[PDB]
């Protein structure tokens, strides 16, 4: 209900540690823009 | 020391420290025009069929003894490059597989990563004949066995003589890669189209065969992860079919 | 220079040994029959499964050897005997009897000789309409798995040229085969179980090696 | 009872690890011919 | 990023990113032509003494005081370089040693290496002398104490003295290495003959002695190995000796 | 691959393989000559204003939300650089700032360090106003918060809205660098002096404002340390003074 694209993250093996190492970690993730952009017809932002 | 690959819509990220092995010195190609120029006309798909498509990784745990895939009809379910299987008579194509590992400095262990030509694999019943179904599941992996097997129909599966009758040890006469936990995680193979005829119907011959095979198996200590995940990611090359029109 | 290809499967064997009457009361031992494939000799067979495409001629010799039958009537006085060696090519008529009309096609080429004289021999070149033939196929015939029909390499008859009525006589034909200008392609593991039939790959499962005393384990020197 | 040159293997040190890594360990050996090989009087294996 | 190198009928490997200390700046060499011309020829082996010999490797524990070697008779027993000891009525030649450890990156521990020319060492009896088996066992290690030794005629082998009445943290003044478990491994000592006369006889003299010590102990934790192996290997470079024609 | 810098009577020591981000491009300078010529006149200190000057090192656990730095008024009690701030009226100055870690293989972790000019901060009422004490504490660093702060005067300090009222996944915006356990330790960043006069008094304003903020918490297992220490260092850059004859 969207027509966009999606992106998806999937385990393909599974994260393996030696001893006496923590056990759980974190992803971060970046977006930004490429220098192909463009906007158009100001309008009035809808957040105040 | 990152790079990211981009065929059509897919995107990948490796190492620029890879290693690539180009099967028997051969990249694929294109059969050039005229083995048989007047009725028998190709066509080429170069659509979808050059992208990368990834299937489900693998768990590798403490006792795995190994997994196996057919090519093609592991893809015979992959977007266009399987469309392409049933609208087409015959066809070609060369293949690039990866095959990457994720695992901690705290693991260890050993894998081959081998491609085979015409695996034509023996029966648990030595005057019996072997299924279509126990040859291959698609895009789902079979499992060797660490002893041997019984049941009606089936491969025998022991994992010291691959199933065709050889010693384990001497695979590394095909096309094949080492994976050490401790130096590398990841494997790049380039197979061409390797057959008797220049091309050929899709659906009952099995061109090649991709295999797995620990000959360390893991080991982990305290609490790290008690598994490791193997993923594969193939990218077909140079397709080309019979003309429609 | 002996480890090179021609060198090392360019070699003649016996692959066939039939008996074969001139009367009988079975019918089907008045004629000996043999169809071309290397893998009932398991000398060759090992040899040849090093590759996974081959491609050559073949070179045939015949050895013929006859006697009288035991049965009872002696004093015979018998002018030397003629024999008929018939190869069919893939898609050629095969007889089922030695009166039949397939004796006599014209495209089935046929060898007339007489004993006393030099064994007789003919060569056949590479028949097939594919490119080379496989020694191993993961596939199915169209159904047999590991069966393709481009390997079909045809066949060979043999039968006494008597008239009608003839005395009896056994003879049995011994086959020496051998390939010639071969070319090969994708080497391969070397087979380590014994085979069990002629068409599979089938084998029951083996050991690696045989043991010895421990790891350390080296014998004193002489 | 060979007349045969011989390989062996000794521990210098001893293996020596951290806190959370296997204990134990394997070594492989690959073993191949060098370009001066040559072979003469072929005959009929053993093996079959 | 490994070499493989082969004197003789020996090979060994050790890694192309090596540091080498040549002690004074002299490689070894023979004495040329012309100190004694007339009736003092020498001849050279050179067949069997330019190899590898290497020793028991010794064992690092937790409390370790350290380890000496005395040069030559160390390499009494090994094969054609002791043959030549007792056939010969002078000799001289230069060394090359090599020391590597093995250990993961789990452990930590600081060794010096150190080469001493004349390294005569002290009675644990002040009015005593030193025997000649408390001087050296031949290729088994001598070992230093962590506190003062007594009993007769042993050195006084307390390590902060080194058996000679100096600091011992001021070795650093002979030819020496270290090895940082955190760093490296490996340390590999070019020695060339130093004598006060060019040739001397090698069964009543010991050159050089080759000391291997400890300033931080060896430490592990949970279920790592216990110990840590090091090895030493020993080549003779122009070895020489009085002419017997 | 190690890197020694001295200056002044000051030397310390960072890898050769840095990154250096120059905060807008602009490397620190004079203002030229002749903004105002003729009553004017500025004069340089050049004397010990150009030196390290190390605070005390902080100490990250598990649930640490961050600390914060005016500049200047960190370094009021910082020598010479101090001095000046008391017989001067007016002054401007550029920076340089290293950050580092002191951590293991076996700790993980994620932190950004960023340089924030005209850090207004809102107060914990929002009808009321922030005291002078609640801003800075000198050379002590302040804290965030992981939940939001009550009492009078002072900075409402929750940790995700960075006591000024936005996201605080935006203030990638600003000048500023990441520190991930896995890859680096360090960071440097070049400020240089901006202003919208061209001189200024050092004590009731402050120019710009340091944060160290955790994205991923610290994490370690059984026995290692429980803590890791980041310590920073300042050298001021082209100190700049009225003159005072």
């Amino acid at each position: 209900y969207t027509s966009a694209g999606n992106v998806t993250c999937w385990y393909q093996t599974g994260i393996v540690v030696p001893a006496g190492t923590p056990t759980s970690c974190s992803i971060m993730c970046f977006v930004s823009a490429c220098n192909d952009f463009s906007v158009r017809l100001l309008k009035d932002t809808p957040f105040i | 020391r990152v790079r990211s690959i981009t065929l059509g819509n897919s995107t990948i990220t490796t190492q620029e420290s890879a290693n690539v092995v180009v099967a028997y010195g051969r990249w694929p190609e294109y059969l050039k025009d005229n083995e048989a120029t007047a009725e028998d006309q190709p066509t080429q798909p170069d659509v979808a069929t050059c992208r990368f498509y990834t299937l489900e990784s693998v768990t590798w745990e403490r006792d795995s003894p190994g997994w196996w895939w057919k090519f093609p009809d592991a893809l015979k379910d992959m977007g266009l490059f399987g469309q392409n299987m049933y609208y087409h008579y015959l066809g070609r194509a060369g293949y690039t597989i990866h095959v990457q590992c994720n695992a901690s400095k705290f693991h260890q262990g050993c894998l081959m990563v081998v491609c085979v030509p015409e695996a034509e694999m023996g029966c648990s019943q030595v005057d019996g004949t072997v299924n279509e179904h126990s040859l291959s599941e698609g895009e789902t992996a079979k499992k060797f066995a660490s002893t041997s097997t019984n049941g009606t129909n089936t491969v025998q599966s022991i994992v010291t003589n691959a199933g065709m009758g050889v010693g384990v040890g001497n695979l590394t006469i095909f096309p094949h890669q080492w994976i050490n936990l401790r130096t590398n995680n990841c494997a790049t193979i380039v197979m061409p189209y390797i057959n008797n005829v220049p091309m050929d119907n899709m659906f009952r011959h099995h061109n090649f065969t991709l295999m797995i095979i620990p000959f360390v198996p893991l080991d982990y200590s305290s609490d790290s992860s008690t598994y490791v995940p193997i993923t594969v990611t193939v990218a077909p090359m140079c397709a080309e079919y019979n003309g429609l029109r | 220079s002996e480890s090179s290809i021609e060198n090392f499967l360019c070699r003649s064997a016996c692959v066939y040994m039939g008996e074969y009457h001139t009367t009988n009361t079975d019918t089907s031992k008045l004629f000996a029959s043999w169809t071309i494939n290397a893998r009932r000799m398991v000398q060759m067979r090992r040899k040849l499964e090093l590759f996974t495409y081959v491609r050559f001629d073949m070179e045939v010799t015949f050895v013929i050897t006859s006697k009288q039958d035991q049965g009872t009537q002696l004093g015979q006085d018998m002018p030397p005997l003629t024999h008929q060696i018939m190869y069919i090519p893939p898609g050629g008529p095969i007889p089922k009897s030695v009166t039949d009309y397939t004796w006599q096609t014209s495209t089935n080429p046929s060898i007339f000789w007489t004993e006393g004289n030099a064994p007789p021999r003919m060569s056949i070149p590479f028949i097939s309409i594919g490119n080379a033939y496989s020694n191993f196929y993961d596939g199915w015939s169209h159904g047999v798995y590991g069966y393709n029909t481009l390997n079909h390499m045809g066949q060979i008859y043999v039968r006494h040229v008597n008239g009608s009525s003839p005395l009896p006589m056994t003879s049995t034909v011994r086959m020496y085969f051998k390939p010639k200008h071969v070319k090969v392609w994708v080497p391969r593991p070397p087979r380590l179980c014994q085979y069990k039939n002629a068409s599979t790959v089938n084998f029951t499962p083996t050991n690696i090696t045989e043991k010895r005393q421990s790891i350390n384990y080296i014998p004193e020197t002489v």
